[PDB]
């Protein structure tokens, strides 16, 4: 019963952005709520957890890279700085919708030089997976015939993918590091 | 709408060529006419507000489009290819609008404020009409919009009553007094 | 072609420098770095009777960075006082540099200059500028931001130190 509450209540909280967008503290305790959701194992409930922070973010994407009264820092700093404990325990795809998901906050940041350095860190995990499988073929091009790693490149595209349909043109930064 | 299409056309246009060879382009044939399709689409967009009567239809219709185009184009601007004027006219229209329009401080302090400061912050000589026009700008907000000076977070605040400080140590007799 | 020796003085930001560079360059200056002491300039004007050169003594206007203030009026041969029209307070100051001036130079053509003519609110009327009247010195509006009686100063000094009345600026070779 309470997973089934639990959505709802987060389905019409999910719907009025500008009530989200009046109440900070709120917001903050939704986002969070949702974070822990998103190590729940009941049914669909990480499902319902995703779909909710990305919509939220769309639609209070500026709240998230402007400090807040009561904060010191933007609260996409937190974010980063943990998004592996956050979606550790994730699908394939429900980490790509979470990662569209940050990508619409970074959207926000049109502030050219803070944008850059919120992007190096935002595509840092993919990274390093990209980086390793690259030096490796860089030594035997055998390895990209390689079932996992080319699981691997799929999905690290597949990241690429959604953060670049959010970030927008300044995404360019991490398209040409690896063009 | 497409009036602010070419001004931002020909304001990314200007940057970059700065950016590619420093100030000195700025003087030469083209690009002082680039300048000037930038200067006279501001006093025609100040011009008109100023004589305007209808504060609200003014603010929920020709101002909103003034945030992409001009202002996070100010911000994305290098500091040698921003336009001073772009400060003036907005403060122009806060005298104007007044209290319609304490909701958007918060989106136009963002843009031009802090990166503004920035340029006027490391002596008291450098960028002349951005140390005025700035100013009138926070004159006007302060004047008209103050309760946004509530809203925004103690540590904003005290960036701009801090600013103010600034001002008034200034050599430039007007600057010093308007702080 | 002989020289002759120009002190400039006023109060500061009163558009001393300025007005100068103006003259030699013809460029604008928009910025305000206040001059330390003193910096020669020598300026050339041609006239239909030959060609004339002022050494503009571009004096400092504030108080910390004064210099050697009253010891470089000696042996000046004309002087220039300039105020801002913008702020009364450096019209109010014109007499003690007068002062200054005339207890170095007892007598030399001097010009008042009021300069900021250009700036559309003026705090300074020209109703109240009546200073020159009684100590006899000359008066001209004028503005370095858009070449408003640019020459004027210049031309009128000339007049008195060749003892013509009808010297005329022409700019030939
Ligand atoms: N609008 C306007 N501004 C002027 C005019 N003349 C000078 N200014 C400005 O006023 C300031 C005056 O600067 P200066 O020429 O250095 O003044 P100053 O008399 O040399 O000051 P000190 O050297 O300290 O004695 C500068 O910022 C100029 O840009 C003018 O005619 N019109
Ligand atoms: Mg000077």
């Amino acid at each position: 019963n309470k997973a089934i509450i639990a959505s709802n209540i987060m389905y019409i909280v999910g719907q009025y952005p500008r009530f989200l967008r009046a109440h900070w503290k709120f917001l903050k305790t939704v986002v969070n709520k949702l974070f822990e959701f998103m190590h729940e194992t009941h049914d669909g409930v990480q499902d319902m957890a995703c779909d909710t922070f990305i919509k939220i973010a769309q639609k209070c994407r500026r709240h998230f890279v402007q400090v807040q009264v009561g904060e010191v820092m933007p609260f996409i700093d937190e974010i980063l700085n943990n998004i592996n404990t956050i979606i550790c325990d994730l699908q394939p795809q429900q980490v790509h919708t979470f990662y569209e998901a940050v990508g619409y906050m970074i959207g926000a940041q049109t502030d050219q030089t803070v944008q850059e350095h919120l992007i190096e860190k935002y595509m840092l995990l993919p990274n390093q997976v990209w980086d390793s499988i690259i030096q490796q073929a860089t030594k035997n091009v055998d390895i990209l015939k390689d079932p996992e790693t080319v699981k691997q490149l799929g999905s690290i595209l597949k990241t690429n993918v959604r953060a670049c349909k959010a970030v927008g043109h300044p995404f360019v930064i991490q398209l040409g590091r690896i063009y | 709408l497409d009036m602010l299409n070419v001004y931002k056309c020909l304001s990314e246009n200007i940057s970059a060529a700065i950016q590619a060879n420093g100030e000195m382009v700025t003087k030469q044939p083209l690009i002082r006419s680039m300048r000037t399709v930038k200067r006279e689409t501001l006093k025609l967009i100040s011009g008109w507000v100023s004589r305007s009567n209808d504060p609200q239809m003014v603010a929920e219709n020709f101002v909103p489009p003034l945030l992409d185009a001009v202002l996070i184009d100010y911000q994305r601007n290098v500091p040698a290819a921003r336009e001073p004027e772009v400060l003036s006219t907005m403060a122009i229209i806060v005298n104007k609008l007044g209290g319609h329009i304490t909701a958007e401080i918060p989106q136009i302090f963002d843009a031009v404020f802090e990166c503004t400061l920035n340029m006027i912050n490391k002596d008291f000589e450098e960028y002349p009409e951005h140390r005025t026009n700035f100013f009138l700008l926070l004159q006007a907000v302060n004047s008209h919009c103050f309760p946004a000076f509530l809203a925004i977070p103690p540590a904003q605040f005290k960036l701009v009553l801090d600013s103010i400080i600034w001002a008034f140590k200034h050599t430039m007799r007007n600057v010093a007094d308007t702080g | 072609q002989v020289q002759f020796k120009l002190v400039l003085v006023g109060d500061g930001g009163t558009g001393k420098t300025t007005f100068v560079k103006r003259h030699l360059t013809g460029e604008f200056e928009k910025k305000y770095v206040a001059t330390l002491g003193v910096e020669v300039h020598p300026l050339v004007f041609h006239t239909n009777r030959g060609p004339i050169k002022f050494n503009v003594w571009d004096t400092a206007g504030l108080e910390k960075f004064g210099g050697l203030r009253d010891g470089y009026y000696i042996q000046a041969q004309c002087a220039i006082i300039m105020f801002d029209v913008t702020s009364r307070v450096t019209y109010k100051n014109v007499p003690n540099w007068h002062r200054d001036l005339v207890r170095v130079c007892e007598n030399i053509p001097i010009v008042l200059c009021g300069n900021k003519v250009d700036i559309k609110d003026r705090k300074v009327k020209a109703k109240s500028i009546v200073f020159h009247r009684k100590k006899n010195l000359q008066y001209y509006d004028i503005s370095a931001k858009s070449n408003y009686n640019f020459e004027k100063p210049f031309l009128w000094l000339a007049r008195k130190l060749i003892g013509d009345p009808n010297l005329e600026f022409v700019a030939m070779p």
